[PDB]
């Protein structure tokens, strides 16, 4: 009908203006030149580092990446950090400068961006879901499938709606990160006696649905975000109904949002929601 | 005889002071050309007499940079002059938006909109704010309020028309002269080049927003929104927007309305953007079986066949905006003939009132105006169960007082039954 | 409504309570 | 009836905790146990 | 035997009317002895 239109697998190309860099622009590349298997000799990326990252906080790796081991769990200052990439080939280390090389393609920008750790920045996202129900108690049904509903926060930095989540701190696991990020972002201040135990009841059953590479605009050639997605589903809906949603920390507003395929969310969160609906045979 | 003094309401909201007409009206400005920014004082204000209409409608040409509170004071001063100081204050602001171009609606649907809008307007003494021009939904709204101006005596609810000055036929005739123009004849069929848009003869008051441009649309939305918000804060009354048919800009207008917390009532079955909004709301929220086959793909197909965008990104943006409008189910109320009923449009308006942000006592007063006891019973029972007993006791006296005043005996019996002592009544004013 | 309820109920484990 | 099919002992415990507000968990457990012991025989309790 | 709250409380009018109608009929038909706490507060005052 069409005639072999709209490629084969449309790759990811980050936007031209780097976020929060004061107008610093990357080196623009076409989507058929992005992968690392392809040679692409006309490639001159720009090296840019944020002043916040260059000021050396606690969550930032050192500026000289020598002696650091990638693709394995590495101990920095006695705290475990998981530098394992979800890419099957793994992460390759450049011999000239010691910087890691992104296996998921070119992003038109070298150096360490807004991300504090060289290589894989492991992020954890928390998708707290419940079935979308009418006042009568009947489950809403669209396209012959049951309809989901998830907690979404409006980000402070770019005012786009997104799934709550954040970078894994040093010496902590994905469990703590997921719970801590949900209480900090979606809930703000944190939980009333049994209501808190009820939330614990909500938090006792989580399934890792995906561990994928993020289409995050802050990604560079030497620092990229890879996410582990944890779904907390409330089958009965009792625990979900006791949550008092109120935006805190780096989130402006938080709300319950119906899950569908036309959602315009930050980074690759639509893929994460697709994985959640694929696992629970829900509408998407 | 031309008026020389006006009763302008104080900023404290306690009484009206008498001041000279030239002193009050000096604060409104007009722009002679687009280049001009500061402007000059408005020489275009007075009253227009339309053919086959007994009463005259006041008009004020004011700039885009002018304060909407001042325009609100002007409308209050006109009403205070015509109906006395103790005129019926509005408990509802009805903003009517939609299609600029002419359209034809089904007779049953038109009858339903007319019946619901007339009852709502007569029960709440509502201010109806439209575009003011003699085409489409504004002309249609004028036809619904014409019967109100014919069938009812004493107080007539205002039909304020806020329009851009650069497209209006007869602007030069209104501008030239010595203000006020008492009973000026308006010739809607006269060719004032390049204007081809006449003013609706059934609107009771006109605010002509001027920015110096000619034959440019869309200049009055922000001032209109600011005026509605200012009126809503001043009379402590909720603002309800009603969306009938509408084009692409109506979607952005509705988006602005739902972003600012103002509830909307979308008339389903009127076609175009209203059908798109109704389809989107029914897809996202309605639990009935006939909406289970609704899909986002069919919604995209409907938007593409109806609006016909040039680019896919435009279609994506319109679809995204439409889905963003109906995110909060409380702020959108969809009226449909096959679901609600012919005499259920005022119930939809009351549903929008109850879904808005306001105090319960005020909501009970609105429920008392529309004569919906069951709604009041359900609200009181829900408030009683949820531990909100203090607000019930704080507002029961004023609600009982309002019930005695507006001749609602069932409501009198209901408020007296919930432990409200008859001999503990207090007057609204201080003796 | 009883049938509506009946037909409704007819149609990497991780514990994050430590947070 | 269908509207009591969503009733659970956890929600009952939550209702007792929000209503009576016990100082200790054992007191809440004892009150819940006593409440369940009252309505064991359906003939002896009539709910209006 | 009427038992319940010692402290004062307010009931809904429909519910109060229902309790009053049923209790009055039961009392007049069976010549019943109503035993309460006797004090002028709450359910005893209400029964009075
Ligand atoms: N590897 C990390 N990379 C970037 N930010 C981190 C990292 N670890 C912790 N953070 C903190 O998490 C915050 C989340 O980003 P933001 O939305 O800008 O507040 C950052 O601003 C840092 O304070
Ligand atoms: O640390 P913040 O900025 O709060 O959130 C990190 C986000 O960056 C994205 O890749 C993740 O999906 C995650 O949602
Ligand atoms: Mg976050
Ligand atoms: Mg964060």
């Amino acid at each position: 009908v069409h005639g072999h239109t709209a490629e084969a697998a449309e790759w990811y190309v980050p936007p031209e203006e780097y976020p929060k860099s004061g107008g610093v622009k990357r080196y623009l590349i076409d989507a058929s030149m992005v992968p690392l298997s392809i040679m692409c000799p006309s490639y001159d990326p720009v090296e840019y580092t944020h002043p916040s990252v260059a000021a050396q906080p606690v969550w930032a790796d050192p500026a000289d990446p020598r002696k650091i081991k990638f693709n394995v769990k590495d101990e920095v200052n006695g705290k475990v950090v998981d530098r394992t990439s979800c890419h099957p080939s793994g992460i390759s280390i450049d011999s000239n400068t010691g910087r890691p090389i992104n296996p998921w393609g070119r992003t038109g920008m070298t150096g360490r961006g807004l991300l504090g750790k060289w290589g894989v920045n492991q992020a954890a996202d928390t998708v707290v879901t419940r079935w979308k129900r009418s006042p009568d108690g009947s489950i809403l049904e669209r396209d012959g499938k049951k309809v989901l509903e998830f907690v979404a926060i409006q980000r402070q930095d770019n005012k786009m709606w997104a799934i709550p989540g954040g970078f894994v701190d040093n010496g902590e696991d994905v469990a703590l990160t997921s719970g801590r990020e949900f209480m900090e972002e979606a809930l703000g201040m944190g939980m009333s006696a049994e209501s808190k135990d009820s939330l614990a009841a909500l938090f006792s059953s989580g399934t890792i649905v995906a561990r994928i590479y993020c289409e995050d605009p802050r990604n560079t050639d030497n620092a990229w975000v890879e996410t582990t997605c944890v779904n907390f589903h409330d089958e009965s809906g009792r625990h979900a109904a006791r949550l008092k949603l109120q935006g805190g920390d780096d989130a402006e507003h938080a709300r319950w949002m119906m899950v569908h395929g036309g959602l315009n969310l930050f980074a690759s969160h639509r893929t994460l929601l697709q994985h959640v609906t694929s696992a629970l045979n829900a509408y998407f | 005889v031309a008026a020389k003094t006006l009763l302008i309401e104080n900023e404290d909201g306690k009484g009206s002071t008498r001041m000279e007409v030239q002193d009050f009206m000096k604060r409104f400005h007009m722009h002679a050309s687009e280049d001009d920014k500061t402007g000059s004082p408005s020489t275009a204000w007075g009253t227009l007499r339309f053919p086959t209409k007994e009463a005259t409608a006041p008009y004020l040409r004011l700039s885009v940079n002018d304060d909407p509170e001042d325009a609100l004071l002007f409308v209050k001063a006109m009403l205070a002059q015509k109906y006395g100081e103790t005129y019926d204050r509005p408990s509802l602001i009805l903003s009517v938006t939609g299609g600029a171009r002419n359209f034809t609606l089904p007779p049953r649907l038109e009858t339903a909109i007319a019946k619901g809008l007339r009852l709502a307007a007569q029960r709440t003494n509502a201010w109806v704010v439209t575009g003011g021009t003699n085409t489409g939904v504004m002309k249609l709204t004028g036809q619904i309020m014409e019967a109100l101006s014919k069938t009812q005596s004493h107080f007539i609810p205002p039909t304020i028309g806020i329009a851009t000055y650069g497209v209006i036929i007869g602007g030069d005739d209104m501008t030239r002269g010595e203000p006020p123009k008492i009973g000026l004849e308006y010739e809607m069929h006269k060719k004032d080049p390049p204007k081809t848009t006449p003013l609706d003869d059934n609107h009771n008051l006109f605010l002509l927003v001027d920015d110096g441009s000619t034959n440019k649309f869309g200049k009055e939305i922000k001032f209109r929104a600011a005026f509605e918000n200012a009126a809503g804060q001043a009379f402590a009354a909720p603002v309800v927007t009603i969306v009938v048919q509408g084009g692409p800009g109506t979607l952005g207008t509705a988006l602005q309305a739902v972003r600012q917390g103002t509830p909307i009532v979308v008339v389903d079955g009127s076609g175009l953007a209203a059908d798109v909004l109704a389809y989107a709301y029914n897809f996202m929220h309605n639990p009935l079986t006939r909406f289970k086959s609704y899909t986002i793909d069919d919604l995209r197909q409907k938007v593409a066949q109806t609006f016909n965008p040039k680019s896919s990104q435009q279609l994506t943006n319109l679809l995204d905006s439409a889905l963003e409008c109906v995110q909060d189910p409380n702020l959108v109320v969809v009226y449909s003939l096959q679901e609600s009923g012919i005499d259920e449009f005022d119930d939809c308006i009351l549903k929008a009132i109850f879904s808005s942000q306001g105090k319960l006592g005020n909501k009970l007063k609105q429920a008392m105006y529309f004569d919906q006891l069951d709604v009041a019973k359900r609200a009181l029972s829900e408030a009683s169960k949820n531990g909100q007993h203090n607000e019930i006791a704080a507002c029961i006296n004023d609600n009982l007082m309002a019930a005695m005043m507006h001749n609602k005996p069932h409501f009198v019996e209901l408020y007296l039954g919930f432990d409200a002592k008859i001999y503990e009544l207090k007057p609204s004013e201080e003796v | 409504i009883s049938f509506r309820f009946s037909l409704d109920q007819q149609a990497n484990r991780l514990n994050s309570a430590v947070a």
